[PDB]
């Protein structure tokens, strides 16, 4: 059997959703990160960071409902 | 194209129950009185079977 | 019967701090609402389900475990088959004796 085994692990600060002009804003798939200087989205087994734009995630209700919510920008590319 | 294929399998079979008695001393007094003392032996039988 | 017992206190440890990535390797921390985030996604439900009503899934989830504590205190057959075991096994003792 030829498997796929991951390592070398590491630490990020993570959120569930990001807050922007009052509504929230869901990851499609992967999760938010925070390396130290910026917030990022991955998928979970490889860590490769992307900007969070409107493709990246989609939008669900505003900010005041989930537990442990952010401040953040979301990079519209038009 | 779409196919339909048949996969036959077996679930149960026959339920049985033997009567001790009967098979070694059929309508034998005698016989029956020298099986009075091997009742432990068909009492497992009928154990397994039920 | 200790053994037994710490290996499955193992195990519960494991699944409710690092999920299910200690079974394919190294164990790796996840805070619980982002593993049963994950747990939804996988069902073909989104996740803001879980972020938006996190409150009454684990309501739920504790009256749940307490129903499973109040049925096994009451005296039922629910354990029935691992009796059966037992009962066996000194039924063939015992009929070695008796033979
Ligand atoms: C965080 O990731 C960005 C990605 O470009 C990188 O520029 C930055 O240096 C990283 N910060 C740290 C502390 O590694
Ligand atoms: C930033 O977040 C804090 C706490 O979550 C909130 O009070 C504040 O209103 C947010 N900023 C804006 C511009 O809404």
């Amino acid at each position: 059997h030829v498997t796929y085994v991951p390592s070398q692990e590491r630490n990020f600060t993570t959120a569930p959703a990001i807050c922007h002009e009052g509504k929230a804003y869901f990851p499609r798939e992967g999760v938010f990160v925070f390396n130290g200087t910026s917030w990022f989205i991955t998928q979970r087994n490889f860590f490769s960071p992307q900007i969070i734009t409107t493709d990246n995630t989609f939008v669900s209700g505003n900010c005041d409902v989930v537990i442990g919510i952010i401040n953040n920008t979301v990079y519209d590319p038009l | 194209s779409i196919s339909i294929t048949t996969e036959v399998m077996p679930v149960s079979m026959a339920k049985t129950s033997v009567d001790c008695n009967m098979y070694i001393c059929g309508d034998s007094t005698e016989c029956a009185n020298l099986l009075l003392q091997y009742g432990s032996f068909c009492t497992q039988l009928n154990r397994a079977l039920s | 019967d200790d053994m037994i017992a710490a290996y499955t206190a193992a195990l519960v440890s494991g699944t409710a701090t690092a999920g299910w990535t200690f079974g394919a390797g190294a164990a790796l921390q996840i805070p619980f609402a982002m593993q049963m985030a994950y747990r939804f996604n996988g069902i073909g439900v989104t996740q803001n389900v879980l972020y938006e009503n996190q409150k009454q899934i684990a309501n739920q989830f504790n009256k749940a475990i307490s129903q499973i504590q109040e049925s096994l205190t009451t005296t039922s057959t629910a354990l029935g088959k691992l009796q059966d075991v037992v009962n066996q096994n000194a039924q063939a003792l015992n009929t070695l004796v008796k033979q």
